[PDB]
This record gives C-alpha cells, structure tokens and sequence, in this order.
RNA sequence: UGCGCAGAUACCGGGAGGAACGCCGAUGGCGAAGGCAGCCACCUGGUCCACCCGUGACGCUGAGGCGCGAAAGCGUGGGGAGCAAACCGGAUUAGAUACCCGGGUAGUCCACGCCCUAAACGAUGCGCGCUAGGUCUCUGGGUCUCCUGGGGGCCGAAGCUAACGCGUUAAGCGCGCCGCCUGGGGAGUACGGCCGCAAGGCUGAAACUCAAAGGAAUUGACGGGGGCCCGCACAAGCGGUGGAGCAUGUGGU
C-alpha cells in the first residue's frame, strides 16, 4: 500500500457465537475454499472441548488467543552493510493474525488424527500456557530482549 | 533575551579590574558571548575581548568552567 | 569495607565504548564498569544499551560499600552517553548534580588524520 | 594486528616537555604579493581622516638590476609532545604495491645559510580621467532621519561580452607604460647558457605527427547526486515452481 492505508476487511459475525473473532479463525483453518468444511471442522471441534473440558468453548478459544499473542517481534531494517534485527512492538491487528495462524498451524503439527481432535486440543493446550502456538509466541519475544541493544533502531 | 550592554550603566570597556561588569559578558562557560547576545558595537567587541583576555591572565576572569546541566 | 555513602561518577563515553567510574569525594574510584566489563565485546559496546548496563553494574558495585549520594561527571560525545546518566538517576543512587567536564582543547595538537 | 596481571583503560594529585592558540571570530580587519590570530612590553613599516599651512609639475609606468617570496625539499647544529612520506604490521579484496585499523623514520618546530616553484587565483598588470542608482558592512570627519571621505560585499543604469557574466572595487569609455599570446601533440622535452651543494629552476626548440585541440551555452541521456510521487516494485500474506513421475516446447547431440 503506497497511497492509502488499505483499509481493513469487516468479516461477518459467526453463525453459532455472532463473534467476528470466530469467523477470522475458522478463515484460516479454510484450505481451497471449502468453508462449509472449516466451519464443522471448527464446531465439531468445540463439542470436544466443551466435554473433556466443563467449560464455555467461547471463553476457552477467547482464552486460547490472548496467549498466544506476542506483545513483541523483531524486523530486519538495512544499516551499513548487513542488517539487524529489530525488536519492535506489535501491532494490534497485527497480533490478531499472528495468534490465530500460529493457532492452526501449531494444530496441525499435533499427533492427532481427526482435525477437529487437533483444535481442540491445541486450543486446550494453548488456554493452559502450553502447546506449540504458546511456544512460537514464547520464542518470538526471546526474539525481543534479546537483540534490545538495537532498540534505538526502533523507525 | 535582553542584550548586556542594554541592561548595564556607562562602564569603561577597558578597565580589565572590574569584575563585576566584566563578568556580566561571560557565559556559563568562560567564553566570551558574540555580538548577537552582546548587543555591542564592533569596535565595542574588539575591545571587550582583549580586557577580557587581559582579566584573564590577572585571574579575575576564568579560561573554562563546567556547565551544570544535561 | 570502606562505607563512603557519597562521592562522584564519571562517565567516559566515545563512539567506540562507554564505561562508568565511581570514586569517594575526593577523586579516588571505588568501583566501575565498562561496556566490556558487561559480556559485549565489540562494537555492542558503544551501544547505549551497553552504557545502560555498565552504569547499572557501577551502580549495584557501589551498592556494596554504601554509596547514597552521587555526583555526575559526563566527559565524551557517543551514544549511550545519555542513556548512561539515565540509568544512574533510576539506579537507586540519588543524584546530587550532574556536570559536563569534557576536555576540549585550545588547538595546542594536531589530531590524528581521521579526526581532519 | 596492538596494548593490559611487570596492574592498562577510566579517576584524583604532582611533575616534565614540545607544539598550537578555543570562545571573541565575522559574509571582519592588515599587507605589494607570499601571507598575518592567546597576552604583555620595546623597536618598526604601511595606510586613512580633518585643517588648506608649506614646496611648486617635483609626475606615471618600467626592459635590466636588486630585495621579498606558502608548502615541500637541502646543509650545519639543536629540538622532538602530537601528527606523519618512506617503511613495519592488521584487515579488505579476484589481487590491495590503496582507501580503513595498529605502529612508525624523515619531516613538520628553532637558529643560520641555500632552494625561487604553485590553481603564487580576482586564473582579471600599474597609474589617472570620465559614466544612474539601491543595499549590507569595516574605519575616519561632520551642523550626526542624514551628509561626507577611505576600504570590504551584493543587486543592478548606460555600455561591453561568444555566452556565462562584468558593471564608480569595469571585464564600460579614454590615455600613458611594462609583460605576454599566434592550432593540438612532440614539450616545458633536447641542446647551449646562466644559477644551485643537490633536488632542480630561469631561458626554451626542431624533425616528425594530427584535422583537430579548445571556450561558453542548448536539448537530452546518465549518476553507487538531491527533492516529490506512482505500479503485486518491495514489504504484509496466501498458494506455487526449482526435487519426483509424466505431457509439451527449446538447447545440445
Ligand atoms: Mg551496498
Ligand atoms: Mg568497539
Ligand atoms: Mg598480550
Ligand atoms: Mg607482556
Ligand atoms: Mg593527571
Ligand atoms: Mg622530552
Ligand atoms: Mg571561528
Ligand atoms: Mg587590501
Ligand atoms: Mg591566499
Ligand atoms: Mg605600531
Ligand atoms: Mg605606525
Ligand atoms: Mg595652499
Ligand atoms: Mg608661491
Ligand atoms: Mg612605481
Ligand atoms: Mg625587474
Ligand atoms: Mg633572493
Ligand atoms: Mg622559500
Ligand atoms: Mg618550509
Ligand atoms: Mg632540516
Ligand atoms: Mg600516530
Ligand atoms: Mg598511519
Ligand atoms: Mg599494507
Ligand atoms: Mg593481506
Ligand atoms: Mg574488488
Ligand atoms: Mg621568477
Ligand atoms: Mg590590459
Ligand atoms: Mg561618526
Ligand atoms: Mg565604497
Ligand atoms: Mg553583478
Ligand atoms: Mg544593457
Ligand atoms: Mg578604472
Ligand atoms: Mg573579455
Ligand atoms: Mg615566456
Ligand atoms: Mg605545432
Ligand atoms: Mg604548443
Ligand atoms: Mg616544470
Ligand atoms: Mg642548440
Ligand atoms: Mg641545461
Ligand atoms: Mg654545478
Ligand atoms: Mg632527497
Ligand atoms: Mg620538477
Ligand atoms: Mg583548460
Ligand atoms: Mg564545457
Ligand atoms: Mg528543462
Ligand atoms: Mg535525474
Ligand atoms: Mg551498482
Ligand atoms: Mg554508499
Ligand atoms: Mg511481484
Ligand atoms: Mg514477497
Ligand atoms: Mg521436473
């Protein structure tokens, strides 16, 4: 975007829990377009949660993102020969995708076999402090703190 | 910001023993302000300088000092 | 084991390194720190950062012979030159005042080619 | 590389030594040019203003001569902190006989004697007379919004100029005198001479060779020049190719 600030898409609200923040991630589990195939997949995914687990599957996967959410990142920025990498903050929109991609893609690195057996068990996982989305976020800011020598590099 | 010779009385300018005015031409530092904050002539300027020096030389005026600031 | 409780900090910064001293009042150091002192070897050591932890490890050093009161002696231009006091004034040690000593000569010595 | 446990760097005190003068400092001042910055004293040159006193054309320029002449370099003797040709290393690199980093001798400073070059530039020789102004400034005098000198800048009348530009600080209009130029390369070379301790300087060709060498300005183009702004150009993101097997096109054979 050179010339505007490339507004951002208003996703329709869930079917099931009217909240935009469902529809985005049952977005990103969505591969060649099938929705209809994403979306069972994301609420078949909540029948497990909401069984092996006595809890509201709405305030888990609410849960579930705001721990995966780095509140840092590095960046690469070009100074006298080779670059550095630059912690910097992260923007709130920016932490919207972040979590919710590294949510489905930590699932699928899991064991299990059935889909739906890895959301929910990811996003249980991810809502307790563990899980392989909590630890890219965990890396992520070891990112930061580390490299914060070039914090005056911030741009 | 006033100019020092504006604030001031009918002083010699090359009396090198007056501290007290002489003083008032020094900075924070021991340098001698320009003619901007001076508000003197350029023969005033010329004059002063070489007093200044002079007082300098007697110790009534200082070479350097330290800024207090920062 | 000497309990002085007050004297002066001196803050030597240069582009190439930035490194902090600590003496009783009248002159004689304490305790210091340096941006190699710190685990930064090479140029990270003229990284203010570097400056930010060679004046807090000073800082704690001087903790332990009982300095409260501090002076502040600045002598250099280089980054970290500020982010050093900054870390001084936030360290614990109250800061009494801060001076900027910097030797600057009157053209007695012809520098070095770099510096023409 | 180097320096540091034989205790550096950083910090306080004391001492030694050499070189250069921060601020003031200026787009400023002074000198014939080179050039001249701490302060003080002495010796001393130039220059400018007022008075309208004195001399009474005593003036201008100037081949030769003579004196001066940044830096570097030379001789003798000193001096030597910092910088630093050469050089010793460390890196970089395709290579590094360099740019960058650590060292370091001459030298840079002083005295006395040489050397005589320079983009020694205003690339504009000196003196005098004449030709609109406006503005900034250094320095004198004045009845001191200002008038009047003598310098240093910028715009600009007329005019000049190939053009840029110059324009009472002429590159204008005139006059006097000195120096100097006659296409480029060869060549500031060869020879001879004069000078020099040397390095070299002043003077300064020919054969041969070429149809050019040059100046200013124009439109473009380019910049590892500047500003401003676009495109899935980058970035953010999603799926790919490069691997496998096959289909097809090309290279090669
Ligand atoms: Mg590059
Ligand atoms: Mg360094
Ligand atoms: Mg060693
Ligand atoms: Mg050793
Ligand atoms: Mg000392
Ligand atoms: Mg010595
Ligand atoms: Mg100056
Ligand atoms: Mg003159
Ligand atoms: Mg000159
Ligand atoms: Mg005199
Ligand atoms: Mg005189
Ligand atoms: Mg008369
Ligand atoms: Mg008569
Ligand atoms: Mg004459
Ligand atoms: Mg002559
Ligand atoms: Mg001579
Ligand atoms: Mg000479
Ligand atoms: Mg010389
Ligand atoms: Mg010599
Ligand atoms: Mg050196
Ligand atoms: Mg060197
Ligand atoms: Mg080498
Ligand atoms: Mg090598
Ligand atoms: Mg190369
Ligand atoms: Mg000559
Ligand atoms: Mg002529
Ligand atoms: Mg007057
Ligand atoms: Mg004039
Ligand atoms: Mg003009
Ligand atoms: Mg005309
Ligand atoms: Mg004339
Ligand atoms: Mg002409
Ligand atoms: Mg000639
Ligand atoms: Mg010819
Ligand atoms: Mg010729
Ligand atoms: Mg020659
Ligand atoms: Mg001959
Ligand atoms: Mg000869
Ligand atoms: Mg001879
Ligand atoms: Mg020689
Ligand atoms: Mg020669
Ligand atoms: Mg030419
Ligand atoms: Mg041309
Ligand atoms: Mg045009
Ligand atoms: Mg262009
Ligand atoms: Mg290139
Ligand atoms: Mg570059
Ligand atoms: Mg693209
Ligand atoms: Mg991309
Ligand atoms: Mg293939």
């Amino acid at each position: 975007a050179r010339r505007r600030r490339a507004e951002v898409r208003q996703l329709q609200p869930d079917l099931v829990y009217g909240d935009v923040l469902v529809t985005a991630f049952i977005n990103k589990i969505m591969r060649d377009g099938k929705k209809n195939l994403a979306a069972r997949i994301f609420y078949d995914a909540c029948k497990i949660i909401q069984e092996k687990t006595g809890q509201e599957p709405l305030k888990v996967f609410k849960q579930a993102v705001e721990n995966v959410k780095p509140r840092m990142e590095v960046r690469s920025r070009r100074v006298g020969g080779a670059n550095y990498q630059v912690p910097m903050e992260v923007s709130p929109r920016r932490q919207q995708s972040l979590a919710l991609r590294w949510l489905v893609q930590a699932a699928n690195q899991r064991p299990e076999r059935r889909a739906a057996v890895r959301i929910a068990h990811e996003l249980m996982d991810a809502a307790e402090g563990k899980g392989g989305a909590v630890k890219k976020k965990e890396d992520v800011e070891r990112m930061a703190e580390a490299n914060r020598a070039y914090a005056h590099y911030r741009w | 910001k006033a100019k020092v010779k504006a604030t001031l009385g009918e002083f010699d300018l090359r009396d090198y023993r007056n501290v007290e005015v002489l003083k008032r031409f020094l900075s924070e530092t021991g340098k001698i302000l320009p003619r901007r904050r001076t508000g003197l002539s350029a023969k005033e300027q010329r004059i002063l300088a070489k007093t200044i020096k002079r007082a300098r030389i007697l110790g009534l005026l200082p070479f350097t000092e330290k800024l207090v600031r920062k | 084991k000497r309990q002085v409780a007050s004297g002066r900090a001196y803050i030597h910064a240069s582009y190439n390194n930035t490194i902090v001293t600590i003496t009783d009042p009248d002159g004689n150091p304490i305790t210091w720190s340096s941006g190699g002192v710190i685990g930064y070897k090479g140029s990270r050591k003229g990284t203010p950062y570097a400056a930010q932890l060679a004046a807090l490890d000073a800082a704690k050093k001087a903790m332990a012979y009982g300095m409260q009161s501090v002076d502040v002696i600045v002598r250099g231009t280089g980054a970290g030159r500020e982010q050093a006091i900054r870390a001084l004034q936030a360290s614990g040690l109250q800061v009494k005042s801060i001076v900027d000593d910097t030797p600057v000569p009157h053209n007695g010595c012809r520098p070095k080619k770099k510096f023409r």
